[PDB]
């Protein structure tokens, strides 16, 4: 379907993403968490007894009317946790998610507040434009012809080189700034 | 202990 | 001291919060039961409603013809 | 008459005070919301005198002290009704942002 | 509010809640006990395991990442990754 | 103050206290501390003020403008005439326009004073109203944005046109 | 009133022989004195207006328009100051030329005593605007805009020529002070429907009415700032004063005549607004904006009842303040991101916390919060055009729905949610900059002070 | 620092509902592995939580005893 | 409440409609019918500026009780004795108001009688 | 309704911070005891906006349905008015069974707390006004209507009725 | 940005719409333009109409806040589609369903609102009396004029 | 310095604003206008010494 890595979702994943997606929705219909447990092993065992089919056309058509059955079955408000999307508190500290080049833009004298961590940013600045033109002829080694088939990244190979493409994943904001 | 340092916009201008 | 957290357990109480949230409590339910005492109207009736089939024809002035 | 209505505008003037205050600043406050916190418990305590005597007489007055635009037959006025509406609900919303601001005090902190 | 998770306190409770599961026996249970190929475990345990972790700890985990915590070192550093702890 | 005749106000009538409870209001000991705190300092700062302003005292006037002759007098096309007759309807519009604003000051303070008996209380004020708005309204009403003192004359001979053919149909 | 000529005459050899540093500082300050100079105008009576000459007066309409003529003029250049840094220094005279040459044409344009003067004067100010949109302005799309900016303006003008000199052979003259007291009635004929054309359309163009608006969202968008601040705070409101000039002589066929235009603008208000919903681009969405606040000024003028008279003035006057600073905002963006396009910078309010505090009030008085003039403006409109007509409450308050809506839909846009990611050239806010919102905001929000300076003649 | 967590061997689900809910799964063949992580939820402080009768009537004993008081108060205040 | 059913349905024609009644002469049945007399002084009432709804045949009370209530400030529950007497007379006049709905039903259905015994008779 | 309906949305934001801005009642429980003072002033204020008798809530709430009732009135509209009294019970009894009462359902590290002064004495003087304000108010505002305090008994005990039922 | 990268008119040989197709950084047998309607479109394809509301927000996005990537070609009302406006997500309830079930509700409750109305509900009272003719000085009413006598009497 | 917020806060506004009022608001008609006191039944006018005859004696009820 839509997945970084993989160009599809294979049926196994597809029958996790569903059942996950099951017991969430229920345990949003059964509250109470003994009901819950009860409904929920009841829910493992209809997933259990069509577990070893080897027939994939079967297991496609059982997917799909079971799709059919969460779609009947699913809780038209379902619990979502806050941070994940949808929920009550989900992006709310973006607004506190101030980039790193900000700090690039300050003045001397509140450069000269924090002495320490700016002499040791320059560092880390200093890395990285000696990591970049290394970790670029990396990328540009291991790709093949006609760009990248997949999303993924390459690992750095070599020791002292740092891992291409690092810098806006090593130095995002914090959740809780 | 272990105050952490807060990325903010320049504030001086 | 303030409080420290616990896992999977009761958390630990103040004195203090347990005594304030039965002292209020006390004070709902003695002042719901002093002014039921006191007034006992405004829940159940202040003046008795009269029955109008019970009234007679002279008072409402019904001459029979 | 001179009480009433000066308490009536002091309530007003009071809680306009921080703005001024937050607006004339250079450095990091000592404490602002509890300064914020302080000014509304003071202007609910400045709004209970005019209210107290609205409860003995029912005194209304109109206040309007400034003259602020005539448009050929209406004359605009910064005009303040000081009636029963008034007098009930501006105590009460003085207390209850009073309680907001101190819990927000708590609530609001790592913000 | 709020106190800060440690490598050593997720781990810990990582392994807590594992050793609450019946199908997990707590004697030969590590940080690196595979799921499928040391513990023995279904595709459906490994969703159960990740829910009971999205339940511990309060954040849900995307099932492109859940699908591919097959150890509980890799939980625990996903939570590490998620959470930023060891600031 | 002002001129009580054109802004009247019915005597004040205030009862005497006459408390039944034994609880002191707290009312009077506020008044008290407003009067010794507020209201006597303010006194003392005014006095010195009002000093200063007796030490050198001068007067604004009221201007005066005579009447010039208006417009019904002037030649047609005739700008020095009718300039003059102009800027004296002008100022008799905007005058005017005080007089409504100053009857409208009466009517509403009238009804704030009398409080709940207002409809019965404010009949003459209200009577008054309403006939300086239908003069208002005779006068300057649909003259339109480029009004002028040729708009309202011939508003006015609209009008006295329609009401000398309603007399003459009457009779 | 050659007492505000001659010094901005004088401000040519106080651009000419500044040194080469010193042409920006000179002319700011010096033209900062002429703005403070400016308030004597407010010498103005109840009954007579303020009438210097026999070429030049000034009402209690075109004073307003002069002192924000004449603020408009240092504001302009701060504001072109910066992206004409690394220009030709001779190039950069003839720049600050054309903007106190364009003044210098708008301070005897408002107060022309005779009506040709002010066409002699008010078509003058084509040329330095469309020197400026066509020398200075930014991309490809210029040379079109001047072409239309020109061509819609001459096309509508020069039956107003011909209009005003018929009006000079029949009346006598048109000195605007004696046809006050010679003006006749316009009765229906043909020749008087044509007439109002003729006195009409030119400023129907020029404020601009909808349908005949496209030469704007060109013009305004292709500009330099300095361009797009006069044009967006001045030469609209050219149209709107040469109406309320003008409807003095064509009286009582406007009464008639007056409806389609009216229905134009009702619904131009609408339909403008709803393309403010639907824009990409900042500087068009602020041009669409003052299509639709223009809309209401024309329909005001139209009715021709002293509320709306009052209205339109007020709100030519907040219009010019309220869009030249949407305008600078939107150049102290593009000074950044070098792209008009505003879905791009997101998030600014994360990175520029104040300049987000300047357009959040841009955008409350945009919205026409009260007490601005805005507001002031907006409601005596609602209020002149509720006494037309019952049924046109339902039209502006659904403008003013929509306007708050795109108000609001701009500022959340540009400055809420996440920022976006790959824009690291986002430098904190300039002194110039920052001092450029204040001093479009502060005049703007004195003036709810005192609101009596701007509602017109017949306040 | 080391937050020190409790036994885990403490959270043994029988005397709970999660009995009953294990009971009625094992009547048709099915057991539950979850439930000693459950098993907290039910045990030690927040187990024996009250009804809703229970959480209306809080304070209502010494409630009712001020109002005794206070009614008594009054009994012997009038004479 | 019921009579409400007995109007709707049932028929109106018994029924009093209540926007419209008194619609029988206060005098019909009533031999030397005495009125309501008025205790407040319309100058009175004037005077304690009385809601225009508050101005009916029991304001005395409710002018006694405002007095009270002026006067014993701050005490704010010494005069519940003239509350409760404005209250009971108020009472007393919604009983009047019952019988005046009760009366005119009872003339209605004296009217239905008296017209079913003239279809009987003639 | 401004005292104990700003003193519900306090209790509710305290639950909120007590379970790690947790605002879904389905994840709580058990908070009878862990969170006593704020369980107290729920219910204090969950009894008010019922219409318990004598709360703050009761001398407003019980007249407007007496006066409701006993006027000419569309009744349709007074029906309904009468089904969502019945309502304001269910719902706040919805709010004190998932947030309070029951077991625990939040997630397992319990940092709950609400010991801080601040909260304390705001949620406090909001707790004296919702016990005492209705009170204080119906007693210090002067008649301006004339009550209709005469009805069948079976309309004076409307509100109570159905708010138990 | 050069002249080759921009939109075009509307394509009608298949290379040139092979061309587009890569101009618009997707794949030709993807690749659907707007009908050639003459409304102006020209080359730019057609997306199929979703909220950005319903694009995976687990993904790694260039544009978190949009839910889109860096030369991905944008919808044609992107500026629409965004999530602080129009969302096209699935319902739990049907459309139709939903359509009917509140129009049914609102019209029923108007309609019952209609019926109490013409049936309103009162008390079985008289009127309300008042002293002084109905209270006619008191209403508003001229002292010049005397009204009629209203006279109300003991029961 | 204990109380300086009941001064700076207070006590000079309530004379800055009683300064205003006194000097400036009433001083001008119509400005602050006051609904006059409530009259009853046996109460004694300041202003006059006029005192209000009392109301009828009742019928009294009960
Ligand atoms: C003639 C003498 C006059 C004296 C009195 C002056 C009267 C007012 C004049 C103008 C006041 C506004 C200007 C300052 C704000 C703009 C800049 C800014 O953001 O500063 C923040 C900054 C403090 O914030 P920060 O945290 O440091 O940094 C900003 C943050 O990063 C991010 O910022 P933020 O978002 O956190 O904070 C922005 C905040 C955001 O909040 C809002 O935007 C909410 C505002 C709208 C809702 C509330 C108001 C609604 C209307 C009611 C009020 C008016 C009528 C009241 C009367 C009673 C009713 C009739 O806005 C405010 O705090 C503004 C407070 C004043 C509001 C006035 C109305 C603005 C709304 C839009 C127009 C409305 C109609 C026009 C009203 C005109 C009234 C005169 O302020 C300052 O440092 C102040 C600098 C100096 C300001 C001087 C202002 C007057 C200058 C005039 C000079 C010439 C005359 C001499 C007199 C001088 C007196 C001092
Ligand atoms: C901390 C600073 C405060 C002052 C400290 C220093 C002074 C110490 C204390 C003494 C007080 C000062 C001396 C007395 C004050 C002046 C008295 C006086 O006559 O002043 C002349 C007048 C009084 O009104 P006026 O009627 O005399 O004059 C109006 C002017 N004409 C007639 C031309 C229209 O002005 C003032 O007092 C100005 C103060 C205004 C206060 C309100 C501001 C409102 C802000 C928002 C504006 C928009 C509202 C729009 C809507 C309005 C409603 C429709
Ligand atoms: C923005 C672009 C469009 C602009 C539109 C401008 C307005 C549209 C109408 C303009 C009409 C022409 C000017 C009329 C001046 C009237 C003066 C006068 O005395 O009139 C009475 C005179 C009357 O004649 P007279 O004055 O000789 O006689 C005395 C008067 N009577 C008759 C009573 C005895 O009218 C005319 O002579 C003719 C007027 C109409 C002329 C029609 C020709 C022009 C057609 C429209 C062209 C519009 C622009 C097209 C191009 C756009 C760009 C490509
Ligand atoms: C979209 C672009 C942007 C917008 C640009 C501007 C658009 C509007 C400009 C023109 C406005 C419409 C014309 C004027 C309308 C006002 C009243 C009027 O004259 O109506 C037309 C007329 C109605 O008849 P009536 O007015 O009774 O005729 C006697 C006239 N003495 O009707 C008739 O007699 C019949 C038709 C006559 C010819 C009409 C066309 C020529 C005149 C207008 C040019
Ligand atoms: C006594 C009379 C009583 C009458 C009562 C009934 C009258 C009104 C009838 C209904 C009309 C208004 C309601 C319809 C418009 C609602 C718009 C709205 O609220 O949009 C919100 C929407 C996102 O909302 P939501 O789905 O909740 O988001 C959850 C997280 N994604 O946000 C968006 O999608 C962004 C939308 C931005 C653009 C808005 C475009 C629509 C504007 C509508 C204007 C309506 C003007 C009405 C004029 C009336 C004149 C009389
Ligand atoms: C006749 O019944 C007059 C009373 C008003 C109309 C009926 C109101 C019914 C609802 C209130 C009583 C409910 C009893 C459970």
């Amino acid at each position: 379907a839509f997945l970084p890595s993989a160009a599809y979702l294979t049926h196994q994943q597809k029958v996790l993403q569903l059942y996950k997606r099951a017991l969430r929705h229920l345990e949003s219909r059964c509250v109470h968490r003994d009901k819950y447990r009860y409904f929920a092993c009841l829910l493992r065992a209809r997933f259990d007894e069509h577990k070893n089919e080897k027939d994939m056309v079967k297991a496609t058509q059982l997917l799909r009317e079971a799709e059919k059955e969460f779609w009947h079955g699913q809780h038209p408000q379902p619990y979502i946790f806050p941070e994940s999307p949808g929920g009550t508190s989900y992006e709310r500290y973006e607004c506190y998610k101030v980039p790193e080049w900000c700090l690039d833009d300050w003045h001397p004298s509140e450069k000269a507040m924090y002495p320490d961590y700016f002499a040791k940013r320059e560092q880390w600045k200093k890395l990285r434009r000696e990591s970049w033109e290394r970790e670029v002829k990396q990328l540009q080694e291991e790709t093949p012809v006609g760009g990248p088939r997949t999303e993924a990244l390459p690992p750095a190979r070599k020791q002292g080189d740092l891992p291409p493409l690092w810098w806006h994943i090593v130095t995002r904001p914090r959740e809780r700034p | 202990g272990k105050r952490l340092f807060i990325i903010k916009p320049s504030g001086f201008y | 001291a303030h409080i420290e957290p616990r896992y999977r357990q009761f958390p630990q109480l103040t004195r203090s919060q347990v005594i304030q949230a039965e002292f209020f409590s006390a004070t709902m339910w003695f002042w719901i039961l002093w002014r039921f005492w006191h007034d006992s109207d405004a829940v159940l009736g202040h003046f008795p409603y009269p029955d109008p089939s019970q009234w007679t024809d002279e008072e409402l002035g019904i001459p029979p013809d | 008459m001179n009480l009433f209505s000066s308490l009536t505008l002091v309530t007003l003037i009071l809680l306009t005070m921080p703005i001024a205050a937050i607006n004339f600043n250079t450095h990091k406050f000592t404490n602002y919301p509890l300064y914020v916190k302080t000014t509304i418990s003071c202007a609910f305590i400045t709004s209970m005198i005019p209210t107290m005597m609205f409860i003995h007489t029912g005194q209304e007055m109109i206040i309007s002290n400034w003259h602020w635009l005539t448009i050929q037959t209406l004359k605009l006025s910064l005009s303040f009704k000081m009636d029963f509406f008034s007098m009930m609900f501006v105590p009460v919303a003085l207390f209850v942002t009073w309680s907001i601001m101190e819990f927000s005090m708590w609530y609001m902190h790592s913000d | 509010d709020a106190p800060p998770l440690t490598l050593e306190g997720i781990k810990d409770r990582v392994l807590y809640v594992l050793k609450l599961y019946d199908k997990i026996d707590p004697e030969k249970l590590s940080v690196n006990s595979h799921f499928m190929k040391d513990l023995g475990l279904d595709s459906l345990d490994q969703v159960e395991i990740i829910m009971a972790m999205e339940d511990e700890f309060g954040f849900e985990i995307p099932d492109i990442d859940a699908e591919k915590l097959m150890c509980p070192q890799e939980i625990v550093d996903y939570i590490a990754d998620k959470k930023d702890v060891y600031e | 103050s002002w001129d009580k005749d054109v802004y009247p106000e019915p005597p004040r009538r205030t009862p005497a206290p006459s408390p039944q409870t034994s609880l002191p209001n707290p009312i009077t000991y506020l008044t008290k501390a407003f009067d010794l705190l507020v209201d006597r300092p303010v006194t003392l700062v005014r006095e010195f003020i009002e000093r200063q302003h007796a030490k050198n005292k001068y007067y604004y006037y009221h201007r005066e403008f005579r009447r010039v002759p208006d417009i019904t007098e002037c030649h047609e096309k005739d700008v020095l005439c009718m300039f003059e007759a102009e800027m004296q309807w002008k100022r008799d519009y905007k005058v005017d326009q005080e007089i409504v604003n100053i009857i409208q000051e009466r009517l509403k303070a009238c009804q704030q004073r009398e409080g709940e008996s207002h409809r019965q209380n404010c009949a003459k004020e209200l009577q008054q109203f309403t006939q300086v708005v239908k003069a208002y309204q005779d006068r300057y009403h649909d003259l339109g944005a480029h009004y002028s003192a040729r708009k309202c004359l011939a508003k006015q001979k609209q009008r006295m046109l329609a009401e000398r053919k309603a007399t003459k149909e009457a009779a | 009133m050659l007492k505000y000529i001659i010094p901005t005459m004088m401000l040519m050899p106080l651009t000419w022989l500044s040194k080469n540093s010193m042409i920006w500082i000179n002319t700011t300050l010096h033209s900062l004195l002429i703005s403070l100079t400016s308030l004597l105008l407010l010498n103005q009576f109840g009954d007579n207006s303020l009438n210097f000459s026999l070429t030049f007066f000034s009402d209690s309409l075109s004073t307003p328009l002069l002192i924000l003529t004449m603020w408009l003029l240092p504001l302009m250049l701060m504001a072109s100051q910066h992206h004409l840094s690394k220009e030709n220094l001779a190039r950069k005279k003839l720049f600050i030329s054309m903007l106190i040459l364009l003044q210098l044409f708008l301070i005897m344009t408002f107060t022309a005593t005779e009506l040709i003067f002010f066409y002699i004067m008010f078509e003058a100010t084509l040329v330095p605007t469309l020197i400026i949109i066509t020398r200075w302005g930014n991309q490809t799309e210029r040379l079109n805009a001047g072409l239309y900016f020109l061509f819609y303006t001459l096309a509508g003008s020069l039956p107003l020529l011909v209009a005003l000199i018929y009006i000079q052979n029949t009346m006598g003259s048109l000195n605007f002070l004696i046809l006050q007291y010679w003006v006749q009635p316009m009765p229906n004929s043909w020749s008087n429907t044509f007439m109002w054309l003729a006195c009409m359309m030119a400023f129907m163009v020029k404020m601009p009415l909808y349908g005949l608006h496209l030469w704007l969202p060109k013009a305004h968008v292709e500009a330099p700032i300095a361009g797009s601040m006069v044009l967006a705070a001045i030469l609209l409101k050219l149209g709107g004063y040469g109406m309320m000039r003008i409807t003095l002589l064509l009286n009582p066929i406007t009464d008639f005549m007056a409806y389609p235009f009216i229905m134009l603008s009702l619904w131009g208000m609408i339909m403008t607004s709803s393309i403010c919903l639907r824009q990409t681009d900042l500087k068009s969405l602020i041009a669409y904006s003052s299509v639709s606040h223009m809309a209401l000024v024309i329909v005001a003028i139209l009715i021709q009842t002293p509320w709306s008279y009052m209205g339109a003035t007020a709100l030519m006057i907040a219009h010019g303040l309220t869009s030249s600073m949407l305008f600078c905002l939107a150049n102290s963006n593009y000074e950044r991101v070098h792209s008009r396009t505003m879905i791009l910078a997101r998030g600014l309010q994360t990175l520029l916390p104040l300049m987000a505090a300047w357009w959040l009030l841009a955008s409350l008085t945009n919205l026409a919060l009260p007490p601005s003039i805005n507001l002031i403006g907006e409601l005596f409109v609602v209020m002149s055009t509720f006494s037309w007509s019952n049924i046109t409450i339902i039209l502006m308050g659904l403008n003013m729905v929509i306007t708050a809506l795109y108000s609001l839909y701009m500022l959340i846009t540009t400055q809420r949610g996440k920022h976006t990611h790959h824009i690291n050239n986002i430098l904190p806010s300039f002194t110039r900059e920052n001092a450029l919102m204040s001093l479009h905001m502060l005049p703007l929000l004195l003036l709810s002070l005192n609101p009596k300076i701007i509602l017109g003649p017949l306040y | 620092s080391k937050m020190e967590l409790p036994d885990y061997k403490q959270w043994k689900i029988e005397g709970t509902p999660l009995e009953t809910v294990q009971e009625k799964l094992a009547a048709r063949g099915l057991r539950d592995p979850w439930g000693r992580n459950e098993a907290w939820r039910y045990m030690g402080g927040f187990a024996n939580n009250v009804s809703f009768v229970g959480a209306l009537l809080k304070g209502f004993k010494w409630g009712f005893a001020a109002f005794v008081v206070a009614v008594g108060a009054e009994y012997y205040l009038e004479s | 409440g019921a009579h409400l059913a007995r109007r709707y349905l049932g028929d109106a024609s018994v029924e009093p409609e209540p926007l419209r009644m008194p619609t029988f002469p206060p005098d019909y049945g009533f031999p030397e019918r005495k009125e309501r007399e008025m205790v407040a002084t319309q100058q009175e009432m004037n005077d304690a500026q009385l809601v225009l709804q508050q101005r009916d045949y029991c304001a005395h009370y409710l002018i006694r009780f405002l007095k009270c209530k002026r006067d014993s400030f701050p005490n704010f529950l010494a005069c519940k004795h003239e509350q409760h007497d404005w209250d009971y007379c108020e009472h007393l006049d919604y009983v009047k108001r019952m019988k005046e709905f009760e009366r005119e039903r009872r003339l209605l259905q004296r009217k239905k009688r008296r017209e079913q015994r003239e279809a009987d008779m003639a | 309704h401004a005292f104990f309906k700003a003193m519900l949305f306090m209790c509710s934001g305290s639950i909120i911070h007590s379970l790690n801005d947790e605002q879904d009642i389905r994840k709580m429980g058990g908070l009878f005891k862990a969170m006593p003072f704020t369980t107290t002033a729920l219910i204090i204020g969950s009894l008010a906006l019922t219409g318990m008798p004598f709360l703050t809530g009761f001398y407003s709430k019980d007249l407007i349905i007496e006066s409701a009732n006993t006027s000419y009135t569309n009744a349709w509209a007074l029906l309904m008015t009468l089904v969502a009294t019945s309502f304001t019970a269910i719902y706040s009894t919805r709010i004190i069974f998932f947030a309070l009462l029951g077991q625990p359902r939040f997630p397992t590290l319990i940092n709950i707390n609400e010991n801080n002064p601040f909260l304390i004495n705001s949620i406090k003087r909001l707790l004296i006004g919702s016990l005492f304000a209705g009170f204080i108010i119906s007693n210090n505002i002067p008649p301006m209507t004339i009550p209709q305090m005469t009805m069948p008994h079976y309309l004076k005990m409307t509100a109570l009725t159905v708010t138990i039922l | 940005i050069t002249k080759d990268m921009l939109p075009g008119p509307y394509p009608k040989t298949p290379e040139e719409r092979a061309a587009a197709a890569k101009k618009y950084n997707m794949r030709v047998e993807d690749y659907e333009p707007y009908p050639d309607d003459g409304m102006g479109y020209g080359d730019y394809p057609k997306l199929p109409d979703r909220s950005q509301q319903e694009r995976d927000p687990w993904y790694d996005w260039d544009h978190p806040d949009l839910r889109l990537n860096w030369g991905e070609p944008m919808h044609w009302d992107l500026d629409m589609y965004i999530r602080n406006r129009v969302d096209t997500s699935p319902t739990p309830v049907n459309w139709n369903l939903m359509c009917k079930h509140l129009f049914g509700f609102v019209a029923f409750m108007l309609f019952m609102f209609w019926v109490g109305e013409t049936y309103p509900t009162y008390q079985p009272v008289g009127p309300k009396q008042y002293p002084y003719n109905n209270l006619y000085l008191e209403r508003g009413g001229d002292p010049n004029k005397e009204p009629e006598p209203v006279v109300h009497y003991e029961i | 310095r204990h109380s300086i917020f009941a001064f700076t806060h207070v006590l000079i506004p309530v004379w800055i604003i009683h300064y205003y009022l006194k000097y400036h608001v009433t001083t001008k008609p119509y400005t602050i206008v006051e609904k006059k006191p409530r009259i009853f039944p046996g109460d004694t006018i300041l202003e006059t010494g006029e005192v209000i005859p009392p109301m009828k004696e009742f019928p009294d009820q009960h």
